[PDB]
DNA sequence: TATCCTAACCAAAAGATGATTTGATTGAAGGGCTTAAAATAGGTGTGACGCTCGCTTCGGCAG
DNA sequence: CTGCCGAAGCGAGCACTACTGTCACACCTATTTTAAGCCCTTCAATCAAATCATCTTTTGGTTAGGATA
């Protein structure tokens, strides 16, 4: 309780960084699912739709070529296999580390 | 409306000091504030730099002895406010004021002025260590302003040979601002 | 030990649907004194384990439902207490404003209480005659009172004026029709004393046979509709034995109606414009409103 | 001798000099959002309205 | 057995609460580009205090450098 109180822009709160393997899953999802950010938010329960849109906005700055290359390398779609691939690869990443 | 009223009387008042009582938030109240002003198109001054410092500097507890501040921390207010003027005038002409939150400038200047008045006594202190004595919560940009201003003052320091000879740096430059 | 007393009371109440006297507690175990069991009962009433049934064989006690005792624990002590106020009100109910005003319980908790009691199918909110949109809270299983339902005439917080007015005009239509047809017999006034009158059951059967209103026309309702005509100066009343009609709407008796002629023609006074004049007090020969100036009279010259 | 003063200097107190380990501060990023513009779109919920002449009350005997 | 008129008592004008429902539209979804500023972790990059290893001066004290008593 004091009149010195600071006010500044807190809307940039600390969000969880993105993993390289998580990025690899993101690309195989563009290969596998498409650009339906709501659907991708469902395949990644740890990421919400706005996180997917921000991820796309960051990727498009340099990696448009990889976006297209993944999008043309199409794969049949299965949510269940997708979830298993995620947690297995994450567990493998932790075990390697 | 109360805010613009005070601005008409060039009466110093800051943004959060109002929002303190109103359950508001920066974006909510700032966006709305713009809305009425553009709606009414009334002429209103800006916050003039020197006005806010008088009330801000006077709020510190450095002017009397207390169990939290023995005398070595105590200081004369007139000297401090003068020194802060002689620093803030540099800040504006060196482009540092424009386009930034104004208050961090004041905090940085006051911290260093207070140190430089008794550097042998006060070089050992820090941002938060200083502020919590005055029960002041500090800007995080104040670190940015501090690094900026030390960078400036060393560049002044080299201009004088009888300052150049001492090979001044971050640690030592503080105790010569009275000279500069 | 009250701990023994409470458990015994609930168990005995489980096996006795008629209720248990306080003596039953001691009959099952003799060491229970009257004072301590009365003390236990006086707070079991405020805990929902017990409801008191006054009777000649001493006061009797009974339990209602598992959730009845459940919604007395902690802050829920106010819930079934509000239900106690409502079940005292029975089919009449109590407004939101009144429950706050009467019990002084916090309205914020009364909201939760209302929603939970409605969910449990215990109380329901109904709009009332007395204050229109002021909803009474009243027992879910019971039909609400006339002060809440307002009969067939009360509809959507308004009053079907056309419905009652058409009833009035049609019932006198038949009353005067029956009176004139009876007098057309023109044999003997002594038999006209009976023939001219109409039975309330008879006219109710006729008017419900017409079926003007899709809403039901009740016996006492039609009788009260007829009761407006006498005070309209239109009909007469006569009471006979109960054997008339299917109802016999009076204890050992039954009452009839008959259209009535007006005793005198319109008077001369009502033909005078001054009689109808509203500024009568202010009209003076000296006043600015005068018979030498009055417009009502000048205009009354023409037609 | 029986022992201390004190060169040389061992043995340790104690004094103290330096490189390193351990403990702490911090750059810059992650990434995140704001002023301002363009527009169509829909919902559903919020919240305007100090006496003292006059006057009062009920018993006690006449008639 | 009604009732007129007595004695005890009080008084005032002068004192240079609300709905409540409709309604209309604020509010939101939902994207693009600017610019600098502001923003929290978070480790990487960097810096600072205390400690361990060891040398050196003095207190103890001897050998041997030295001495009175
Ligand atoms: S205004 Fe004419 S009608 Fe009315 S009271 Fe006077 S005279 Fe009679």
């Amino acid at each position: 309780g004091s009149t010195t109180t600071y006010s500044s822009f807190r809307k940039n709160y600390y969000s969880k960084p993105w993993s390289n393997k998580e990025t690899d899953m993101f690309f195989l999802a563009i290969s596998m699912v498409g650009t339906d950010f709501s659907m991708i938010g469902q395949l990644f329960p740890h990421r919400a739709r706005i996180e997917i849109k921000n991820k796309f906005k960051r990727e498009e700055k340099t990696n448009g070529w990889r976006i297209d290359k993944a999008f043309q390398e199409k794969r049949p779609f299965d949510f269940d296999f997708f979830a298993h691939l995620l947690q297995k690869v994450l567990a493998e990443e932790e075990k390697r580390k | 409306c109360v805010l613009i009223t005070c601005r008409q009387h060039n009466w110093p008042l800051t943004m959060g000091a109002i929002c303190t009582l109103l359950y508001a938030d920066l974006d909510v109240f700032s966006s709305t504030y713009m809305q009425i002003v553009k709606l009414l198109g009334l002429d209103v001054p800006s916050l003039c730099l020197a006005e806010l410092v008088k009330t801000y500097c006077s709020s510190f507890k450095l002017f009397q002895a207390s169990p939290s501040v023995p005398a070595k921390y105590v200081e004369d207010k007139e000297k401090m406010l003068s020194r802060t003027m002689q620093l803030v005038e540099l800040a504006n002409e060196t482009w540092l004021v424009t386009g930034r939150h104004p208050l961090p400038v004041i905090t940085a200047a006051t911290f260093l002025a207070w140190q430089s008045l008794q550097p042998a006594d006060r070089l050992s202190c820090s941002l938060a260590r200083f502020c919590k004595l005055a029960n002041v919560d500090l800007p995080y940009p104040a670190s940015s302003r501090l690094q900026e201003l030390l960078a400036v003052l060393l560049r002044m320091a080299e201009q004088l040979a009888w300052l150049r000879v001492l090979r001044l740096d971050k640690r030592s430059v503080v105790k010569h601002i009275g000279d500069l | 030990d009250p701990v023994e007393i409470e458990n015994r009371i609930i168990e005995l109440c489980h096996q006795f649907p008629h209720g248990i006297t306080d003596q039953v507690i001691q009959n099952e175990m003799p060491h229970i004194e009257a004072q301590q069991r009365a003390v236990a009962i006086n707070r079991l009433l405020s805990m929902g384990q017990l409801d008191l049934l006054r009777s000649n064989t001493g006061l009797l006690y009974r339990i209602k439902d598992s959730q009845n005792a459940g919604k007395m624990k902690g802050s829920d002590n106010q819930e079934k207490l509000v239900y106690q106020i409502i079940e005292d009100a029975g089919n009449k109910g109590i407004w939101s404003r009144d429950i706050r005003y009467k019990s002084n319980l916090p309205l914020t908790e009364i909201n939760k209480i209302l929603k939970n009691l409605e969910s449990k199918k215990l109380i329901k909110a109904v709009k009332s005659v007395a204050a229109s949109k002021k909803k009474v809270y009243m027992l879910y299983n019971l039909q609400p009172d006339r002060s809440v339902t307002g009969g067939a005439w009360y509809s959507d917080q308004d009053f079907e004026s056309e419905f009652v007015e058409v009833l009035n005009q049609q019932c006198f239509k038949f009353l005067q029709s029956k009176a004139e047809t009876a007098r057309e017999s023109k044999q003997n006034p002594m038999i006209q004393r009976n023939s001219s009158f109409a039975s309330s059951h008879e006219v109710w059967k006729y008017i419900c046979e017409l079926g003007i209103s899709k809403v039901e026309l009740s016996m006492e309702d039609i009788e009260t509709i007829l009761n407006t005509l006498i005070y309209d100066g239109k009909v007469e009343m006569t009471i006979i034995a109960a054997k008339e009609g299917t109802v016999g709407s009076v204890d050992g008796h039954m009452k009839l109606y008959r259209a009535v002629n007006p005793i005198i023609p319109p008077t001369g006074l009502v033909r005078a414009p001054c009689g109808l004049c509203p500024v009568f007090d202010d009209c003076h020969e000296g006043g600015e409103i005068s018979p030498s100036n009055c417009i009502y009279m000048t205009e009354w010259l023409e037609f």
